[PDB]
């Protein structure tokens, strides 16, 4: 996602 | 945590129409556990600009005020900067695309002094992805990853550049700004290289505005519009296609408006496809007509 990585 | 264990289906829906435009338009929060998109859609703009029209669709990241902020101001900076208006009549093509740039630049700047004397945990950023419609013309602006798509003849006429921090472009301007892409993220981090917003991606000293880590620039493709053949054109944040492609998305809709004329619910019909599809994230599109669009 934009930050979430996983 | 990024997502909730039962998406939030409720959709809120929209609708207009003027200028010859109808438009239709759907939000929806789905897996994700905030909701930070946030939208635009006029039919008449101010002081001259009756005739003109302009949608948006924002997807914010870490909050949503740059993307509401950018939904109720965007549009004013456009039209109100010297860029624009260029002094003489009526705009000229040149005029409405620095004009645009300008819009982005100044309200980034303005948003900018508003997040640094009221401190706080608000470090939120917003691309944007949207259109601007005149009589003779239609401007695709572009600022990160959602996309637009323009329907003529029955065909997928135009579409967007998303800003990916790997395209040469990105990459190249954040390497010349000390930074590096990272397992396809800025610095490692944000997944967005164009944004309003994200000003601690923003701080490079020694370089301009548009040479940052992350950059305001928005990319404006101007349209000569076809009263006899556009049909329609789709805003949607990545949420709709990351999982659906710019042709079928095209055919999907073009079909879809054989069988009824209710925008929203054809907006509704896109969120949900995708969410079937397998969409985990926050979606929202716009659905603008023009006459000729295909007809029930
Ligand atoms: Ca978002
Ligand atoms: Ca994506
Ligand atoms: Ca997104
Ligand atoms: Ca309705």
């Amino acid at each position: 996602m934009s930050i979430y990585v996983a | 945590g990024a997502f909730l264990d039962k998406p939030k289906m409720e959709k809120h829906n929209a609708q207009g129409q003027g200028n010859g435009l109808r438009y239709g338009l759907s939000s929806m929060q789905g897996w994700r556990v905030e909701m930070e998109d946030a939208h635009t859609a006029v039919i008449g703009l101010p002081s001259g600009l009756e005739s003109w029209s302009f949608f948006a669709v924002y997807d914010g990241h870490a909050g949503s005020q740059v993307a509401k902020y950018c939904c109720e101001h965007l549009l004013d900076h456009i039209t109100n900067n010297q860029d624009f208006k260029g002094s003489a009549g009526a705009p000229s093509v040149e005029n409405v695309k620095n004009g645009i740039r300008t819009g982005f630049l100044e309200i980034d700047e303005h948003m900018r002094v508003m997040s640094e004397k009221k401190h706080g945990a608000d470090r939120s950023g917003s691309t944007a992805v949207g259109v601007l419609i005149s009589p003779q013309h239609t401007y695709f602006i572009n600022c990160g990853e959602s996309r637009g798509l323009l329907c003529r003849n029955r065909k997928v006429h135009f579409f967007t550049q998303d800003h990916k921090p790997s395209n040469p472009l990105e990459k190249e301007r954040i390497q010349n700004a000390g930074g590096s892409v990272m397992i396809q993220r800025v610095n490692g981090s944000l997944a967005v290289s164009r944004a309003l917003g994200d000003f601690d991606y923003k701080c490079v000293h020694g370089k301009g505005p548009t040479e940052q880590l992350v950059s305001p620039e928005p990319e404006v493709h101007d349209i000569e519009r076809s009263e006899e053949d556009d049909q329609f054109i789709i805003l949607a944040c990545d949420g709709i296609w990351d999982v659906m492609g710019n042709e079928e998305l095209c055919d999907f809709v073009r079909s879809r408006l054989e069988v009824t004329d209710d925008l929203e619910k054809v907006c509704n019909e896109v969120v949900d496809t995708c969410l079937y599809k397998g969409s985990r994230d926050n979606m929202s599109v716009i659905l603008i007509c023009f006459p000729n669009a295909p007809k029930v």
